[PDB]
């Protein structure tokens, strides 16, 4: 949604998501709404910065 | 909103990306058990529309069923009787494959209460169904009034009676003119209209 | 409008007709910003279907009559083959043409 | 009453009034309309005719309401006018003050002209009319309003 | 109504119409004439419709 | 089987009917239990009536349109005009029926007045404390009956203007058949080809 409203300055996307479709679009989305994104390793790693187990996005 | 994408993605099913993710998954499940526990629902949207919630007591169980018709068992094709019912082969079990999946996991996971199910994949051999199940024993459910209903005793094996969604279709329970012969219930309306009703004064 | 008799085209009894406000449901066939936009994202993913690809390659060739006669088979009603073969034309002419 | 029935009166007599050659076996002519085209055709060619085959077109989902139109004869017509308020009208309406007969409300469709009304004018209100029914009302003095 | 016809016969407008049966009311006629009628039973329609005229509903005794 | 000039009875007892025979001996004793449960409502409910106030509605069809009748509930038009909410209408015992719509000003007035006479004749008990009861009238339909509307004129003017009802109905019928062919017969001859000319 934050991307849908152009409000995101930068998005990060875990490359490991089991329902791969959960994410697939985000690149196409961030492209369409002019957000710079970067598919980054570990849904694990995003978890640690945000205090969850996983995180999928950030 | 992530869901409306996934919602409207999944509908593109012969799509280059989905066909890949299909063929890859129909391997994962082919190699796993026939009724094995899905750690999380692989159509999280589809799930959560069908009353899945990501909270304790809710579960998802994948399950596999054989595609194709029912064979009338009868030794050797010896049906015995009016050639009408010599039919062994092209014969079609009236409960869906969806339901049979819900039912098979029901008896496996007796403590759980099926809530709904949804289609994942299929192939030659099998349809695959993600079945969402819920634990009326468990408290998170029993307290919170949104789910609490499912804990009542009149939802013990909703799948078996055909109180699941698939069940109610297969029972032929819509409103309207296209569904007279079953509406309250097939064996009901019959047993209402195949009754002689006699008053005191006739 | 009602002709004021039992038999006819307009038929029957005269009344003070108007009006029921259009119940919210009736609508539905407004596409609405969201659905279009999401669908427009999920048109750039993940390509056409293999009949839809068979369609626009068949539309570039002997491209109508034959297209609808195929899309009736690879869909259901002729009524939806109209919609799809019409839709294909718009996928042909928007992206590839112009 | 069992006393009064004839089977009491038969008691003693061997055959219960069914005869002795003919026995009273169970279903000696088949059942319930059988051999209609075979060994009952005799009875089905007297006493019934029309009883085989399918004359005429079908009507799928024939609702029995489009086929409503219950008739009202002009003889009867006046009965729809109230019982007390009749004495008065039938002896002098004299145009422009006629007792309106709503046949529809009284549960009739077509007004349909069998008998012969008086010369007193009526103003009928009805969903249909026979050509003649109107003719008989117009010539009496009243009119058919349609609805 | 029928009774009325049997009066409108020639030289019988003053005769006492003996019915042996019910006399039923008939609203198809209007101007039912002033007359005596013996019947077994009248209906409350037809007893009144006779008596309204000035007539006389009689019984067979 | 079969017999003398005797009509063709169609009877349906070839299945095992004598299993599924239901004889309402209850009837008379059921009534009791209904009367008794209607009363037990009335005590449980207490001041209110057993019935919610229901609206007037014209029955469907050709066969019944002439009749008026009690429908389900009141519409979010008829309530809003009578000056309350459906949410609240339910609290005061007016049957709201969302799914009915309102294409007749002469039915609405029938209802809107009916709601206005109801909201009048009832009193509402304050939620806070005191409840000054004035007995219970057991039914709304008792106090608010469905009296059929007025298309009435005893005596009335007569105007024989030579329309000929038969001729009118006959004509109206004609037109309804031949509109379809005649509107195609406009496209033929008088349009398209004459438009080309």
């Amino acid at each position: 949604s934050l991307i849908e409203n152009k409000k995101a300055k930068l998005v990060l996307i875990a490359n490991d998501v089991d329902p791969i479709e959960l994410v697939i679009f985000l690149p196409a989305l961030c492209k369409k709404m002019g957000v710079p994104y970067a598919i980054v390793k570990g849904k694990a790693r995003l978890g640690t910065l945000v205090n969850q187990k996983t995180s999928a996005v950030a | 909103g992530a869901y409306k994408y996934l919602e409207e993605l999944q509908r593109k099913k012969q799509s280059d990306v989905l066909r890949f993710l299909q063929r890859v998954r129909v391997w994962e499940y082919r190699q796993k058990n026939v009724i094995h526990r899905a750690s999380r629902p692989t159509r999280p949207d589809k799930a959560r529309r069908l009353g899945y919630k990501a909270k304790q007591g809710f579960v998802i169980y994948r399950v596999r069923v054989r595609r194709g018709n029912r064979k009338r068992p009868v030794s050797k094709g010896a049906t015995y009787g009016k050639p009408t019912n010599q039919g062994v082969n092209q014969l079609k079990y009236q409960r869906s494959l969806r339901a049979t999946a819900e039912e098979r996991v029901g008896r496996r996971a007796a403590n759980l209460r099926v809530l709904n199910s949804y289609w994942i994949n299929q192939d030659s051999t099998y349809k695959y169904f993600e079945v969402i199940l819920v634990d009326p024993s468990h408290k998170a459910i029993r307290r919170d009034a949104k789910y609490n209903w499912i804990c009542n005793p009149v939802h013990k094996h909703r799948e078996a009676r055909g109180l699941t969604a698939t069940g109610k279709k297969s029972r032929g329970i819509n409103k309207g003119h296209k569904f007279h012969n079953t509406q309250a219930g097939r064996r009901k309306t019959w047993k209402r209209q195949n009754t002689l009703s006699l008053w005191r004064y006739r | 409008v009602k002709s004021g008799i039992a038999v006819g085209l307009n038929k029957g009894k005269k009344v003070n007709q108007l009006t029921p406000a259009p119940k919210i449901s009736y609508r539905k066939g407004a596409a609405s910003q969201r659905t279009t936009f999401v669908r427009s994202i999920v048109k750039e993913v993940a390509s056409l279907a293999p009949y839809e690809r068979r369609l626009i390659e068949l539309i570039r060739n002997a491209g109508e009559k034959r297209a609808r006669k195929v899309a009736k088979k690879r869909l259901g009603t002729f009524g939806r083959a109209k919609a799809k073969v019409e839709e294909m034309n718009e996928i042909i002419t928007a992206s590839r043409r112009h | 009453p069992t006393r009064l029935t004839k089977t009491r009166k038969h008691r003693g007599h061997v055959s219960a009034g069914k005869g002795r050659v003919g026995k009273h076996r169970k279903h000696p002519g088949g059942r319930g309309m059988a051999g209609g085209l075979h060994h009952h055709r005799t009875n089905l060619d007297k006493y019934h005719p029309g009883y085989f085959g399918k004359v005429g077109m079908r009507y799928f989902h024939k609702q029995q309401a489009h086929f409503w139109k219950p008739v009202l004869n002009l003889d009867k017509l006046w009965t729809l006018v109230p019982e007390e308020k009749r004495e008065e009208y039938l002896k002098s309406a004299s145009k422009s003050a006629a007792p309106v007969i709503d046949t529809l409300a009284a549960g009739y469709g077509k007004v349909l002209g069998k008998g012969r009304i008086p010369d007193v004018p009526v103003i009928v209100k009805a969903r249909f009319v026979s050509k003649l029914a109107e003719e008989k009302i117009k010539a009496a003095g009243g009119v058919v309003e349609l609805i | 109504s029928r009774i009325s016809r049997a009066l409108k016969q020639e030289g019988a407008a003053q005769k006492t119409i003996v019915v042996v049966g019910t006399v039923t009311d008939d609203n198809r006629i209007f101007e039912f004439p002033k007359t005596t009628v013996a019947a077994l039973r009248f209906t409350a329609g037809a007893k009144a419709k006779i008596l309204k005229a000035g007539g006389e509903a009689i019984t067979l005794d | 089987a079969i017999s003398k000039n005797l009509p063709i009875l169609k009877n349906h007892f070839r299945k095992h009917w004598q299993e599924r025979v239901k004889v309402h001996f209850d009837q008379a004793g059921k009534k009791v239990s209904r009367r008794h449960a209607r009363a037990s409502k009335a005590a449980k409910i207490a001041p209110r009536p057993l019935d919610l106030l229901r609206p007037v509605v014209r029955a469907p069809t050709v066969k019944y349109n002439r009749k008026v009748r009690a429908g389900r509930g009141f519409t979010l038009a008829e309530i809003k005009a009578a000056g309350l909410t459906p949410a609240y209408a339910r609290t005061i015992g007016i049957a709201v029926d969302h799914r009915r719509q309102n294409r007749n000003q002469e039915i609405l007035d029938l209802n809107i007045q009916r709601l206005k006479e109801y909201q009048s004749k009832i009193i509402v008990f304050p939620r806070k404390g005191k409840a000054p009861e004035a007995e219970q009238t057991l039914s709304a339909a008792a106090s608010f009956p469905i009296v059929q509307p007025v298309t009435d004129s005893e005596t009335r003017a007569v105007e024989d203007n030579g329309e000929s009802a038969y001729r009118t109905l006959r004509l109206a019928r004609s037109d309804k058949r031949y509109k379809g062919i005649r509107e195609k017969r406009a496209k033929d001859k008088a349009e398209a080809e004459a438009e080309k000319k």
